[PDB]
């Protein structure tokens, strides 16, 4: 089942990373993992505020734009809302329940922090350029394409979040509850949780930096400078989640902590690799849409495209998996020293 | 509940003399409870307890009652902790003969043998006609715990404690005026203990508790310049050590090294920051003072227009491994009129490596032409390595620091030089001590022990603007005062030939005043209002004037200070000839005293001492007399200072009739009236004064401090003539009644 | 069921505090309440990390002081040490599901981040007066009282959690579950939140200040001034957290959100009582767990006990409850000179000032009216 | 180029003058890339009294960090990083905190 207090003493240093005795007390001498402890530590560096940056300029740029840059601008702006409102909510319950070393588990913990700083930004961003931001928000809300987006995050959230409750209420084997039959197997909870961890992964490594070059390209002609350095500031704190997240699933695949992980992920490296890839496409039908009045203000749609292909070819060839796309030269450098300094 | 002698010797319970102990601790006084004291300190009374924990129990349950409606418990506690000081030190309560006290002391090595070398029996005998035992009663609790906890001749590693206050006055008396013809040096000795003893001047922690003794560094105050090089930095770092074993407070001026990148020797190896050098002089101040009578300190400074400000302005952050990060070091940034000019147009700012301009560095300082002209040059040279910033970026991330850390202090060099007692040319100001609090010249090393470099040493005093009635009784206490500074000038014991060498070339010295807030609140006045101005500057004319009167009469008796042709003192300026002129539309006080007769005067003949005036924070030394901290204004009519000697409650001055006329420091409406009290005194004042800031949310929309509030008052600070900034005091609604 | 992100729009304006719907995107400019907010920009504004109070003169001061002071420090420590672990964990998983509106969520997210660096922050404090932080955080989770303490408080979350689960897989109702029927009742489940929420309450406001009590008394003597400065901030975190659970379950329970609820808050006001009272109880015991080899200076099990007293009196006082003792006056005075941080005139070079603010300036420079200012 | 360096052996005595001739001695070094091996173990342990009671002694703890913050400024152009190792008796009265100064476990102060 589950608990918060744990009456036992086990060697935390010998339990798997997940799927053993939930943790007891917070201990930080014996440290199983030195990645998972610099990253609370560097986290716990980064730590920064909205209220630092100025915006005033930003909003009489605004103002002084034209209204096809106002609305890839702000449509830009609700992506990256709605996914960092799912990823301050999501990781606390998705897998708090599911750690077993109080390393991952505080790591974690800071995790959900940092993304709510992060949309605390994006409020804040938003109601200093504009003076309707309920109709901003509601149109995030409405609007069908990050909706579509939201489906696919959520839905792989809530399939692991049911998996893990059935497994912390009933046990396992075959069960029947109200004239049902649920199979709950520790098993397809892995797979389950290795999926929505490739799914973090991608989200990580991909959504948020497209938006990040979205904004940038915009930045580089000396226009919202504010949005500037609060996006630097963001793709820093993110570039920190995505090293966290993919350290987690190299040690969860390599067979370092669980051999039945590793014979799992090498079941789902297909659902992993197709994952990836669906995203992908929808990062660059996403864009296809954004420029809908033509193009930005210098930039089209070939350099975002080959930006998007060579940051998630390379993400997945760091994390482990095959390449999915003709590697070329990079279209768009300026962006990558822009981000981390 | 059986008590315990001192060394084993069990003995059946006796409360009831120590209830007439209470008795005499509570008697003249009103509004207390020897009842409730019994109650509060009966609980803790387990069975064979000692009497070295019954007089601290009984001591601490019987001081804890201090409050804004019974505040004579603190005088009950003061007289309970005296009492046990006087038990402690000679068994009984009777003192001891002076002659016999410091003999037995001699005898331990405690004193100073030149004491009884120069003395007589005789002599010491009408000395102890002098001492006025009864006094002690006058003490409050904050005064004898710090007293205790750090003044009086003490074992550390033991904890035992050797004489009293008394004998403290009356031999540091001694000991400043033993080398005067004996005619009368007595009467000078009898005159100044009173003096001291009736807390009408006050004197710091290093001279207080080291002028008895064979140790000998009395200089409050060091400052240290560093060089570009790998000798000069070993230098600064040994003098760091040597005067951190010897309770003194550093001021380094460390922005001289070059920056991240420059070329090293010749261009073969590259250079790899400051914050290793940072780190090493933060470890040298902070490894071998912490046993002493204090902590080791140290502040350290650098030019706004540095390459790597961008960096060096965070070190004392919160958020950072420590990798790139110093933060027990407080640090100090120095700007002046170009770069806020830069800042009001909105332009970017320059930084160059300060190794890597020619001349610049010291243009900066010396001649404000020479380095408009000198920074618009090498911009405009397309050769230099150089970076460039937004001056809102840096003004603001400057204060941000400085409200997050609360120590960013800030310096306005181009006050320090163009009004100074020193010439800008022959002798500039570079830096300032721990405190922001003085100003003298110096000049980098090259070996620990040579003749080629200066270091400056600052001794301090301060008047009680609380105990005086008139105007008169300052110009005495200032002949007093300037007697004994310049008795400890040639009295102290230098470790370093080149401090030595400054200290005795320039007699420099620093006296400023404490109680400030009492005397202009029973005067009735504010902080606020804007009602001061006349008052102050008044008392700090006549401070000034007394001050250059007395040490221009001992001049004439004992010849000039040896570098007096280079101070702007010799050509005959004074600070009311060369004032910042902005000071005139907030202030219509017309100047007393006798200005020109005394210019002509110091013309003639010369000054002792070149520095006579400073105003000094005064966080311990003024505790003694009960007093406030300076020119600061209370923060409750029961104020907790917080000290490694205990968290002590003190009662503000005459609480039970100014009650209702002070300004605590959480009820002006801003600081701009105190900047301008503080501008005045700086006109008045030849060097430096540490100047805070205070900032309360909660007296702003939305909850936020507005960088523009911030930027205003940086910009009023210096536009009303304000050489530094010292603190940041920022509240925080932290209420929790219980 | 639950789900990370809802389609349905709501106006989250008119949503309750607990049982809403899955809450939407997180803003925070159309805010319901706004006590919440201004605690999550507090706490945002109140960060600290524990490596700014350099304790080396402590470690001198603890190695120097006796062998029953050491036990006390140390066994006060290890016990915050493991319930701040276990409260830092527990909010996250237990009052996540059931929050309906976003500024309520982040506020859960931003207390249990707080949690996590006291946690921290205790383990630092006891890694470095001593040399077997091994035994020391070992002897944590086996020692008898510590764990007894612990399970106290857990129980409630866990039967919480389940409570939660059930209501989130099966629905409202009677339903049968492997051969057996559980009664899946909103209504209940309402009850034994509110259970919930009260023990915390008791928890953060009596038994950490009683803690908190013992290790300013040893600082109130010259000695752990840099301990006592960082258990300062951590009480100021906690005076906040007890502030917000206060006003989150006030509010829940004067009638702003169901009358049903009202009733629910009669009867549970009945068992929170009792429940107090044996929160009391445990820390009475604790009280005399640690204080058996002999009194310090100014504590022992008769103060002590006095302040457990006096701090009920005044945490049920403010909870809306009864008092079931007398409301005497307070026996440690000293105390508000570490909780009240307005008229304490801290000497700096000395020992470092809690009285920062992070970031807690608005940063948006009107240049023009600085350009018309002359020098 | 004059300069052929290699390890260096150095011995610090139990007074101020010696220990900061020690840390120039070692920084001086140190820029010519070289490495130092210091025979530290003379310094008096904590509780010792300095200046018969005048003052009270903090440990050997500060003047191991000392030399380290020294010895680790200006080597990073170079060939060889900082490098430098200490030597003290095992009778020293703090030999119980000294051999711990290596491991993780504690705090860096
Ligand atoms: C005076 C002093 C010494 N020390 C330590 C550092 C040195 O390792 C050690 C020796 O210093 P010494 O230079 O030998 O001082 P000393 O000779 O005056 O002391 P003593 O009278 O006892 O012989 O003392 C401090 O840490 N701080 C101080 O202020
Ligand atoms: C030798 C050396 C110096 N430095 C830095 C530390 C000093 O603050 C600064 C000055 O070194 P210097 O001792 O002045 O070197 P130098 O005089 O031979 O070189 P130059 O003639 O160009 O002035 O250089 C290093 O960072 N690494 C090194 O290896
Ligand atoms: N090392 C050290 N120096 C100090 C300390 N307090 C003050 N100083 C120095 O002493 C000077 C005057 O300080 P002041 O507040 O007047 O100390 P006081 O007179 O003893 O109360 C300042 O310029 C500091 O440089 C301290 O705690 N440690
Ligand atoms: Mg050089
Ligand atoms: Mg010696």
């Amino acid at each position: 089942a589950y608990t918060t207090f744990s009456q036992t003493k086990n060697d935390q240093l010998k339990e798997p990373m997940f799927f053993g005795q939930p943790v007891n007390v917070a201990r930080y001498d014996q440290q199983k993992y030195d990645i998972f402890e610099k990253l609370i530590e560097k986290q716990l560096s980064f730590f920064w505020r909205p209220e630092q940056v100025d915006v005033s300029r930003d909003r009489i740029d605004y103002q002084a734009l034209p209204e096809h840059e106002k609305h890839i601008f702000i449509s830009n702006l609700k992506y990256q809302t709605l996914l960092d409102s799912i990823q301050g909510r999501s990781p606390n319950v998705a897998l708090l329940p599911l750690i077993s070393i109080p390393e991952l588990e505080t790591w974690v913990e800071t995790w959900a922090f940092s993304e709510t700083i992060h949309s605390r930004s994006y409020t804040h961003i938003i109601r200093n350029i504009v003076n309707d931001p309920s109709v901003v928000f509601d149109d995030i809300v409405t609007n069908e394409q990050i909706q579509k987006r939201a489906e696919g995050i959520s839905s792989y959230y809530d399939e692991l979040i049911e998996m893990t409750s059935y497994w912390h209420l009933l046990g396992e084997g075959t069960h029947t509850v109200n004239g049902k039959t649920v199979t709950v197997s520790l098993r397809e909870l892995k797979k389950k949780l290795y999926l929505c961890l490739m799914s973090v992964n991608a989200l990580e490594a991909i959504r948020f930096y497209v938006s990040f070059a979205c904004s940038f390209a915009f930045a580089e002609r000396e226009l919202m400078e504010g949005n500037a350095k609060i996006i630097r500031l963001i793709a820093r704190d993110e570039a920190l989640h995505l090293t966290g997240t993919q350290h987690m699933l190299n040690l969860l695949r390599s067979g370092a902590d669980d051999p039945e992980m590793a014979e799992i992920a090498e079941e789902c490296k297909q659902e992993c690799y197709d994952l990836f890839v669906q995203a992908a496409q929808q990062e660059k039908d996403w864009a296809d849409y954004l420029f809908r009045d033509g193009s930005m203000i210098g930039l089209n749609k070939d350099i975002l495209c080959q930006y998007v292909e060579y940051i998630t070819n390379i993400r997945m060839q760091a994390v482990g998996l095959d390449l999915p796309f003709q590697t070329r030269s990079n279209p768009i450098p300026w962006i990558n020293t822009w981000l981390v300094s | 509940l059986l008590v315990t002698k001192r060394d084993g010797s069990t003995e059946r319970i006796n409360l009831d003399k120590i209830h007439r102990v209470l008795d005499w601790a509570a008697e003249g006084l009103h509004n207390v409870s020897i009842s409730q004291v019994e109650l509060r300190s009966h609980i803790q009374f387990y069975d064979g307890i000692k009497t070295s924990d019954i007089h601290e129990t009984i001591i601490k349950a019987a001081a804890d009652l201090i409050s804004r409606d019974a505040p004579d418990y603190q005088y009950l506690a003061a007289r309970l902790a005296i009492f046990h000081l006087r038990k402690k030190a000679y068994g009984q309560f009777e003192p001891p003969a002076l002659y016999d006290h410091v003999v037995k002391m001699v005898e331990m090595g405690k004193y100073d043998n030149h004491l009884l070398e120069d003395y007589t029996e005789e002599e010491f005998k009408q000395m102890d006609t002098f001492i006025d035992h009864d006094r002690d009663m006058t003490f409050s609790y904050a005064a004898v715990k710090q007293l205790e906890g750090k003044y009086l001749v003490q074992n550390r590693v033991t904890g035992e404690i050797y004489e009293s206050a008394q004998f403290l006055y009356i031999l540091v008396a001694a000991c400043l005026f033993s080398n005067y013809p004996r005619e009368t040096r007595l009467q000078y000795v009898k005159r100044f203990y009173d003096a001291v003893s009736t807390f009408k001047i006050s004197l710091p922690t290093p001279i207080m508790s080291g002028v008895r003794t064979p140790t000998r560094q009395f200089s409050s105050c060091v400052l240290i310049e560093c060089g570009d090089s790998l000798d000069s930095i070993n230098a600064t770092s040994s003098a760091i050590v040597k005067y951190v074993s010897q309770r003194a407070g550093i001021g380094i001026n460390a922005g001289r090294i070059r920056a991240l990148g420059s070329p090293i020797r010749g261009g073969e190896a590259f250079h790899t920051g400051c914050i290793p050098f940072y780190k090493h002089f933060q470890t040298a101040v902070k490894s071998c003072s912490q046993g002493g009578v204090r902590g080791g300190a140290a502040t350290l400074f650098y030019p706004m227009w540095h390459l790597e400000v961008e960096s060096l302005l965070v070190l004392k952050n919160n958020r950072g491994v420590e990798g790139n990060r110093v933060r027990h070091m407080d640090y100090g940034v120095q700007i002046n009129k170009l770069m806020y000019t830069r800042l009001l147009k909105g332009e970017d700012i320059t930084l160059f490596s300060p190794s890597d301009v020619p001349g610049l560095y010291d243009a900066f300082f010396a001649d404000q032409e020479e380095f408009e002209r000198l920074y618009t040059k090498y911009e405009k040279d397309d050769s230099i390595r150089k970076q460039r910033v937004k001056a809102v970026e840096l003004f603001s991330l400057m204060m941000q620091e400085r409200a997050s850390t609360g120590r960013i202090y800030i310096q306005n060099v181009d006050h320090c030089n163009t009004h100074s007692p020193f010439d800008p040319a022959i002798a500039p100001v570079r830096q300032s001590n721990l405190c922001l609090e003085i100003a003298l010249p110096t000049k980098p090393l090259n070996d620990v022990n040579d003749e080629n470099g200066e270091i400056a040493l600052c001794t301090l005093s301060a008047f009680n603007l609380g105990a005086i009635n008139n105007l008169d009784e300052l110009e005495e206490l200032a002949i007093l005062a300037v007697r004994a500074l310049d008795a400890l000038l040639d009295y102290q014991d230098y470790p370093i030939p080149a401090a030595k060498r400054g200290a005795m070339g320039r007699r420099t010295l620093g006296i400023g005043v404490i109680n400030f807030a009492y005397y202009l609140a029973k005067h009735g006045k504010r902080y606020s209002d804007g009602s001061a101005n006349n008052l102050t500057h008044k008392t700090f004319e006549a401070i000034q004037y007394y001050l250059l009167k007395a040490s221009n009469e001992l001049a004439k008796e004992q010849g000039a200070c040896p570098w007096f042709n280079e101070t702007t003192y010799a050509k005959g300026i004074l600070p009311i000839d060369t004032y910042k002129k902005d000071l005139d539309t907030i202030a219509n006080e017309p100047l007393h005293y006798d200005w020109e007769a005394l210019r002509e005067s110091i013309k003639t003949h010369g000054l002792r001492n070149s520095t006579l005036s400073a105003l000094m924070p005064s966080e311990t030394s003024s505790q003694i007399s009960n007093a406030t901290n300076g020119i600061e204004p209370p923060r409750g009519y029961v104020s907790i200072k917080a000290s490694k000697d205990g968290i002590l409650r003190q009662v503000v001055p005459d609480y039970e009739h100014l009650h209702d006329a002070y300004e605590l420091l959480w009820e002006m409406p801003g600081n701009d009236g105190y900047l301008q009290l503080v501008g005045i005194m700086q006109k008045f004042i030849d060097q430096s004064i540490s100047a805070n800031t205070n900032y309360d949310p909660s007296r702003f929309p939305s909850g936020k401090v507005p960088m523009q509030q911030l930027l205003k008052d940086l910009l009023t600070a210096y536009k009303f003539g304000v050489k530094t900034l010292y603190y940041q005091n920022t509240r925080d609604g932290a209420e929790d009644a219980q």
